[PDB]
């Protein structure tokens, strides 16, 4: 199971909002709460206005959640099944194909990173190869800046902590898109999670 | 371009006969269909009476009787959905009641194609026209206007259908074919409501391929199905089947009703054999009996007394006794007369020094056959007598009537034949010198004979008969030359000459003179009852003279350029006077003559053979000119002069005959023979009859070998031994090109003597080879001249050909030797001499050989094409390539190179079934639909125009250049052959002319009448896409301006502008205009 | 083997889309006005498949509209020397569209089919950079039986019939009137619809395994989608109308056509008929789309010759479900010809094969002869 955050009133005891993107959610059942290893129990499910004390995927919900930390979760955590939980980290490597820009984006850059409900600033940190967007040809030698249009691997390091997942392992939680002074400039895809 | 058509020969082939009384209620008819034709006969112990044309394809054709009328009534349905009603009247007009054009929008046409069918109680025509649809036209008056309705069928797949004869309501029956097999069944006509009622009867599955439902007359009533093997009866809950072993080995395919009750029935075989049913009696069982082969019957028709009248597409129809008691020789039929029929002309080739004559494959199967046509004068030989040496002819008259009296001559004599009926017997007449050379006799005045020999001029009597007085040269010499008519004589002795009155008791000289040089033609014919003039010609001066009489003063010397004078004559044609001139060399000069100024001028002149020619008039009633030389010869005439050629070979001398035995008739001597008979009025084409029993399919002309070498197919049976002997199981020399090393079609190469039409040899292609194309040519630089073959190689299990071979061969004394071969790669189509090289379409290609010295082909240069070149045809350097799907292509050989290249091409999506070249820029082809279209050469050059179309109604196998008149308005020709046996042609008109002779057409149309009402400007309008005709003219029409009546021409020249430097038009300009256009063919 | 459905239900695109069973041809020879987008070059096949995605937003604001009416839009044959001198193409009906907001950007799916050929008379240009385009349809030309207009009035009744012995009782009995004509059975039967095919479906039964169309109008049309020949010809099948001119200017490509050379270097071989083979139900080459808005007429082959690679085995996007493509090329040239596909399950058949993309392919006629 998995679960964005979205954001958390604090009522009752504390509740949170998102879509339930991965696994069905029972009453009283025992999850974790992400970048920060924590422990917490179901209360109430509000699914929508109703209250279905189980609730599938693609539903939106209103989960009152009973832990340790009740109130400093933010949105861009997540909630997870405490066996197969969730990557985080804050180095990554992704596949992004630039959409927007009036000139050369150029290794160095800064830029913020929208991440499923996460909002945090961001940093291309070396860029690996480029893409022929033809056929997929994996580009031979190492690129030194990537223009408009065109594809190219590269490698991110948040400046703060994400809980990334790779795309193709989850779908939903990788694609993501960098987005400097509002116009979204490039949507990417989450291959792999450096340390 | 501007083109212009018309029919030689119309089509021969029969798509309909039937029964009936249509001219009159007493008599009984046969009707006949040849496609746009139909004949109207009468039966005897025939009879004509009216042949009329259609503007349509007949596709449907039936008698039936409504009730209260008179005479059964004819029905006609075309090929473009037209539909009428006929009556016969009696001068004689055939007149259409009803008409109209049931063309629907939307439907594809039947697969089994048009079925028309009446009820027998006159109520509906059933039209099965389009899949799913019976389509009906009801016998009220009202339906007078074109009106009609369709109703549904579940069923698409309809292979027959027929009315049922003894119900009280309009009763159908047909088979029909599903998935589920073949069943039959019957529906009722409801008329009122308009649609089928459940009907009386249905079987369950009949036979596998049972293709055929006659419906039987009301003693018995309902249906016979026919198929391969089963023929089954069906009324009611009534089941015949027999299965005879008696009609195993082929399929029935027409049938016909022999006496009313509908006992008896005629049967005929795909392959002729026709066969009787009998119907036992109600019903009980069936029967069939061998009555024996008939030409391959396509329809059947039995009159009364045990004749039938076979119809057929394929060879000669026939009418055929059938007896009761059967010969030895075999069976139960007897032919009784041949209809010629070109059927299907499949390839033909012009021939002949002059003129021309034409020779075409034709028929197919058992009825194949060349055909020769000429186009000339016939004469029935009532008599022939191995009679030599005649040098001179006359007739004459004992008794005052009617001749009785044959003269004949021969060097330095005479002798004489008097005439008993059919019995010519010698005699002898007192006062007639027996041995001398006569030079003229005949009857004269105050009643008297006169002979003239070398020596003598012997004025004779009629009464007790006896010299009574006699003429001689003052010295005693020679006549030379010797001119009579019934009163004055002028003969002539070499340099000068003299003139003779006739009286009684005496012949009375006048005039001696003394010309420049001796005279060798002399004539004195009349234009009151003596003649005032006199015409001669000399032997240095060469000089035709007109001479006073009397006087002999001159009067115009019209001094031809030279050869010595032969003949000279004055008669007269319809209302002009002419003065004629043959000469040695064998021209003829015609002039224009003037009895009352003198004048000669408005020369013409003519050749008629390399033989010296001999001038006779003569009457059979108005004055022809029949001369004589290598090439006979027969001159008539609506105020143009019409040479002709006449069906015999040499004519030396002839006369007119008028005997108590032969009547009107005519003598002629050739060298060894004395023929008296009768002649026809106007020249009609003629047709020699080759019988082969084997299919022709190509043919072609070696002119120094005076023979014909043509392809050919039998057909044999599986172990190889044939059916029958044919045109290449018995020639003199007989070859193969290899040895002993269900059906199956064998190959061979004939050669024909263009004489006797016997087949020297037949050679035999080799087993599963297939010859495509033939020709007769010299090559490189080489006196010898070859047959050269193309074949390809078919084997079943391959889809395409995958070799071939270019066969040449050589006809030398009496064998015909192989000379070279080509193996080839695929298929050769089509072959052609092409600047002494062999050209040749092998699948995708064109290749061109030289022929080396020593003795082989050498491929100068090779190209490919998209089109399966399947058609080519040439001029100068110009190749025209053709594909089956009417996609053209121009191809120029270019020395200075060595290659082909295009300059031109074409492809609009269609059936092609040959094409031509006309002249550099156009090109004529016969695209599908029985049609013809036309098109031209003149960056975006590379695109043919279209520039004319045309609906002409005859399948075109074949086209080839060439004329069936003397060699000499139009510009050139081209003659062309068909399925339907039809033979047309084609030729330029100039701008001027196309003009007129298209103005000219519509006037005609609106005072013409149709058969069925059909407009003329549709039938001639192109079919599948429908569009009316340009560069065209059906000439047909233009022709038949001169079968109407002498105020109808007025009316059609009503308002015109006739052309010569131009005013208004008179019916006088344009029978000028309409005559010089039959002149032709 | 695995299911000879799966690639040509394009199921790499999206679960499912929103299906049009909706109908919309124009009746023949007519007048009528049609959009092409920009972009897509590429000549289009009746009865073929085509998948497109969209990305700009003319070309979206264009699709998004062309739902509410036809769903058909142009496509323009194209022979690159003609410079805006398009004179034929096609109507390319959107029997699919799903389109989705979700990604972070305007996205649009769609899986269009030929539907009329047509000529191209006046092409007009919004400035939106969307074109309509002034459009005479072209019908198709059906010719009737050759041996129509010589069919005998009496053996008309034996025209309809109810292993191969069957074309020998086919030929004798359809054909018999060939006689009456200028030439005989076994010819008419060169340019005989039912007989064409059946030796094309002999030629497509090589390649393994089948059904198809009854209409040999859409039996050209489809295997004309199979062929895999260069731009320049592509057309000439196209424009001639006839299914017969089609189906024979087909079988001249099949039977001489077998080597599959490098378009760049021009001789430099890559594959031959024989190696050919039915993966896809719409036969060997079908047009699929890739992650960028492209497209690849691609052709499943069993070997070829001359290949490199570079990557590794991916199985991102793959047209092919449970199959994982590595980018090939030329090995003289660079150029880029096709993707080598690889198993992952291991209970599959052709455990390898090769996509080769059409752009990149020259069929060609061996020796210098015919050539
Ligand atoms: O089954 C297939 C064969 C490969 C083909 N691919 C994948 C692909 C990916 C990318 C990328 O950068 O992610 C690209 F730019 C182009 C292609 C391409 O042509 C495909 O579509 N599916
Ligand atoms: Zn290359």
């Amino acid at each position: 199971i998995r679960l964005p955050i979205v954001d958390k009133y604090k009522d009752m005891g504390t509740v949170v909002l998102g879509k339930l993107e991965s696994g069905s959610i029972c009453k009283g059942q025992q999850l974790v709460m992400m970048p920060n290893k924590h422990n917490v129990e179901v209360l109430g499910i509000l699914s929508d206005d109703v209250e279905t004390d189980t609730v599938a995927p693609g539903e939106n919900l209103k989960i009152r959640l009973k832990g340790i930390e009740e109130e400093e979760i933010l949105p861009g955590f997540i909630l997870c099944d405490p066996n197969n939980l969730c990557h985080s980290g804050r180095t990554f490597d992704a596949q992004i194909v630039i959409i927007e820009h009036k000139s050369i984006i150029c290794p160095g850059y800064n830029a913020v990173l929208h991440i499923h409900t996460c909002i945090e600033e961001v940093e291309i940190t070396a860029l690996i190869c480029l893409v022929d967007k033809k056929s997929g040809e994996k580009s031979k030698t190492r690129p030194r800046f990537v223009k408009q249009d065109q594809v190219c691997i590269a490698r991110l390091r948040t400046a703060g902590t994400i809980c990334l997942e790779t795309f193709k392992d989850f779908p939903q939680m990788g694609r993501f898109t960098l987005r400097d002074e509002g116009k979204t400039i490039a949507i990417g895809k989450v291959l792999k999670l450096v340390p | 371009s501007y083109n212009y058509v018309v029919t030689a020969q119309k089509p021969t082939a029969v798509n309909g006969c039937v029964t009936g009384h249509f001219t009159s209620a007493e008599d009984l008819n046969l009707l006949i269909a040849k496609n746009t034709r139909l004949e109207i006969y009468v039966v005897t112990a025939l009879r004509p009476v009216k042949e009329v044309g259609m503007y349509g394809k007949i596709a449907v054709m039936e008698l039936f009787r409504p009730k209260g009328e008179s005479k059964d009534l004819l029905f006609i349905l075309t090929a473009k959905y037209n539909a009428c009603i006929l009556e016969y009247k009696q001068s004689i007009d055939i007149i259409t009641r009803a008409h109209g054009n049931v063309q629907d929008r939307i439907g594809r046409p039947s697969e089994t194609g048009i079925i028309g069918i009446i009820d027998p109680e006159c109520r509906m025509i059933g039209l099965r026209l389009y899949d799913g649809l019976f389509k009906v036209i009801p016998l009220d008056r009202d339906n007078k206007e074109l009106k009609a309705f369709n109703i549904r069928l579940e069923e698409l797949h309809v292979i027959d259908v027929k009315f049922l004869y003894g119900c009280q309501a309009p009763t159908i029956c047909f088979v029909y074919q599903d998935p589920q097999g073949r069943h039959v069944k019957t529906y009722e006509v409801s008329l009122r409501e308009k649609e089928f009622n459940k009907g009386p009867w249905k079987q369950e599955n009949v036979e596998a391929e049972a293709s055929m439902v006659i419906a039987v007359p009301e003693p018995f009533g309902g249906a016979i199905i026919i198929g391969q093997e089963s023929i089954t009866y069906h009324n009611g809950d009534k089941y015949l089947a027999i299965a005879p072993p008696i009609i195993k080995q082929s399929t029935i395919v027409c049938h016909n009703r022999v006496d009313p009750n509908g006992s008896r029935y005629l049967l005929g075989d795909m392959e002729g054999r026709l066969f009787m049913l009998l119907l036992e009696k109600t019903l009980k069982d069936l029967r069939v009996e061998l009555l024996g082969e008939t030409s391959i019957a396509e329809c059947l028709t039995y009159l009364d007394n045990g004749v039938v009248f076979v119809g057929s597409r394929l060879g000669d129809s026939q009418l055929v006794k059938l007896n009761v008691d059967s010969n030895e020789q075999g069976s139960y039929v007897v032919a009784m007369e041949t209809f010629t029929n070109l059927g299907p002309i499949v390839d033909m080739c012009v021939v002949d020094q002059g003129q021309g004559q034409l020779v075409t494959c034709s028929g197919a199967f058992k009825e194949g056959s060349l055909r020769i046509i000429r186009n000339g004068i016939g004469i029935h030989e009532h008599a022939s007598i191995d009679l030599p040496g005649i040098k001179g002819l006359w007739p004459l008259r004992s008794d005052p009537e009617t001749d009785d009296t044959l003269v004949l001559s021969f060097v330095g004599q005479t002798r004489v034949l008097m005439l008993n009926g059919e019995e010519v017997e010698e005699t002898e007449l007192m006062g007639f010198v027996d041995d001398q050379q006569t030079f003229f006799c005949g009857n004269v005045a105050h009643q008297q004979l006169i002979q003239i020999t070398s020596a003598s001029v012997r004025l004779v009597s009629q009464e007790p008969k006896a010299l009574v007085s006699e003429w001689k040269e003052p010295q005693a010499k020679n006549i030379s030359v010797a001119s009579c008519n019934s009163s004055q004589v002028v003969v002539a002795v070499g340099r000068a000459l003299y003139y003779l009155q006739i009286h009684p008791q005496e012949l009375r000289q006048i005039s001696h003179t003394e010309m420049e040089h001796e005279v060798a033609c002399l004539d004195i014919t009349p234009l009151n009852g003596l003649s005032p003039l006199c015409a001669i010609g000399l032997w240095t001066d060469i000089s035709a003279r007109i001479l006073k009489l009397p006087s002999f003063e001159l009067l115009h010397k019209e001094m031809l350029g030279g050869i010595i004078p032969r003949s000279i004559l004055m008669t007269t044609f319809e209302s002009s006077h002419y003065l004629l001139c043959a000469l040695g060399d064998g021209a003829l000069f015609y002039f224009g003559l003037n009895i009352e100024t003198g004048l000669l001028s408005d020369r013409k002149k003519v050749t008629l053979g390399t033989q010296p020619t001999v001038l006779r008039t003569f009457r059979s009633s108005t004055t022809n000119v029949f001369a004589c030389s290598d090439r006979p010869t027969v001159i008539y005439s609506n105020h143009k002069l019409v040479f002709s050629n006449v069906n015999l070979k040499e004519v030396n001398y002839m006369c007119p005959l008028n005997s108590d035995g032969y009547p009107d008739s005519l003598a002629l001597a050739n060298n060894s023979t004395l023929t008296i008979g009768t002649i026809d009025e106007i020249q009609k084409l003629h047709i020699r009859t080759v019988p082969l029993y084997e299919s022709p399919r190509k043919i072609c002309y070696q002119e120094v070998s005076q023979c014909f070498g043509v392809l050919s197919s039998r057909i044999e049976v599986q172990d190889t031994t044939a059916l029958r002997p044919s045109a290449s199981t018995q020639a003199l020399s007989s070859s193969v090109s290899s040895s002993k090393l269900e059906e199956v079609e064998v190959h061979n190469l004939l050669i024909i003597d263009q004489h006797t039409f016997e087949v020297l040899h037949a050679h035999q292609f080799l087993q599963n080879e297939y010859a495509l194309s033939l020709v007769s040519c010299k090559l490189g630089k080489d006196p010898n001249t070859y047959f050269i073959v193309g074949t390809a190689m078919v084997y079943p299990e391959e889809a395409e050909p995958k070799q071939g071979r270019i066969v040449v061969f050589q006809y030398s004394d009496g064998k015909l030797q192989t000379v070279a071969e080509k193996e080839v790669k695929g298929a050769v189509y089509s072959m052609v001499e092409f600047n002494g090289k062999l050209l040749a379409s092998i699948n995708s290609t064109v290749r061109l050989y030289e022929w080396t010295t020593e003795k082989e082909l050498r491929t100068e240069c090779n190209h490919y094409n998209n089109i399966m070149a399947l058609y080519l045809k040439t001029k100068g350097d110009f190749i025209l390539v053709g594909d089956l799907m009417r996609s053209v292509l121009l191809l120029a050989y270019k020395p200075m190179e060595g290659n082909f290249e295009e300059i031109a091409r074409d492809f609009n999506p269609n059936w092609m079934s040959a094409v031509e070249i006309l002249d550099d820029d156009n090109f004529l082809g016969a695209e599908n639909a029985f049609n013809l279209f036309v098109c031209q050469k003149d960056e975006e050059r590379q695109h043919l125009q279209e520039v004319g179309l045309f609906h002409l109604g005859e399948f075109v196998n074949v086209f080839c250049h060439g004329s069936l008149v003397m060699q000499n308005p139009t510009q050139g020709s081209v003659l062309f052959g068909t399925v339907n046996g039809m033979i047309g042609l084609v030729t330029s008109l100039s701008e001027s002319w196309y003009n007129l002779l298209l103005d000219m057409q519509n006037r005609l149309n609106k005072v013409i009448k149709s058969v069925g009402k059909i407009e003329h400007s549709f039938w001639r309008s192109f079919h599948t896409k429908t569009e009316p005709a340009t560069g065209f003219i059906d000439g047909d029409l233009i022709e038949s301006f001169l079968d109407i009546s002498r105020p109808k021409m007025q009316e059609v020249v009503a308002n015109l502008q006739y052309d010569d430097g131009k005013r208004e038009a008179t019916a006088d300009d344009l029978i000028k205009v309409v005559e010089e256009l039959t002149r032709i063919h | 083997n695995f299911d000879t459905s799966l690639p040509t239900s394009h199921t790499y695109l999206g679960a499912d889309m929103e299906e049009f069973h909706g109908r919309t041809l124009h009746d023949d020879d007519s007048c009528q006005v049609i959009p092409v987008l920009p972009q897509v070059m590429m000549i289009l096949i009746p009865g073929q498949t085509l998948p497109l995605q969209l990305f700009h937003p003319q070309e979206v604001s264009m699709v998004r509209n062309l739902i509410q009416k036809d769903r058909t839009f142009a496509v323009l044959a194209y022979s690159n020397v003609q410079e805006r001198e398009a004179q034929f193409g096609t109507t390319a009906e959107i029997y699919a569209y799903r389109e989705e907001q979700d990604f972070g950007i305007e996205i649009v799916k769609v899986k269009a089919i030929g539907r009329q050929r047509f000529k191209v008379l006046e092409l007009r240009t919004q400035s939106d950079g969307i074109q309509q385009a002034k459009v005479q349809i072209l019908p198709e030309c059906v010719l009737p039986s050759t041996m129509s207009a010589v069919q005998l009035e009496s053996l008309n009744k034996c025209q309809i019939f109810p292993s191969y012995k069957w074309w020998q009782k086919y030929q004798k009995r359809k054909f018999h009137c060939a006689n009456l004509t200028s030439w005989p059975r076994w010819l008419y039967s060169l340019y005989d619809a039912e007989t064409l095919m059946d030796r094309i479906k002999k030629q497509l039964r090589e390649w393994d395994e089948n059904s198809l169309p009854s209409n040999p109008i859409d039996f050209s049309y489809r295997v004309a989608a199979c062929l895999p020949i260069d731009d320049v010809l592509r057309i000439q099948l196209l424009k001639i109308g006839s299914a017969i001119q089609r189906l024979r200017c087909e079988l001249d490509i099949m039977n001489k056509c077998t080597s599959l050379c490098c378009k760049q270097c021009q001789e430099t071989e890559i594959t031959t008929k024989n190696e050919i083979f039915s993966l896809s139900l719409c036969g060997p080459m079908a047009a699929y789309v890739n992650p960028h808005g492209y497209v690849h007429e691609t052709l499943t082959v069993y070997k070829a010759c001359n290949l490199n690679l570079i990557g590794r085995p991916s199985t991102e996007h793959s047209w092919f479900p449970g199959y994982a493509w590595t980018v090939a090329q030329c090995k003289i040239c660079a150029s880029h010809i096709g993707w080598k596909f690889t198993a992952t399950k291991k209970d599959m058949s052709p455990q390898k094969f090769w996509g080769l993309t059409r752009s990149a392919l020259l069929p060609t006629i061996p020796d210098t002869e015919d050539e």
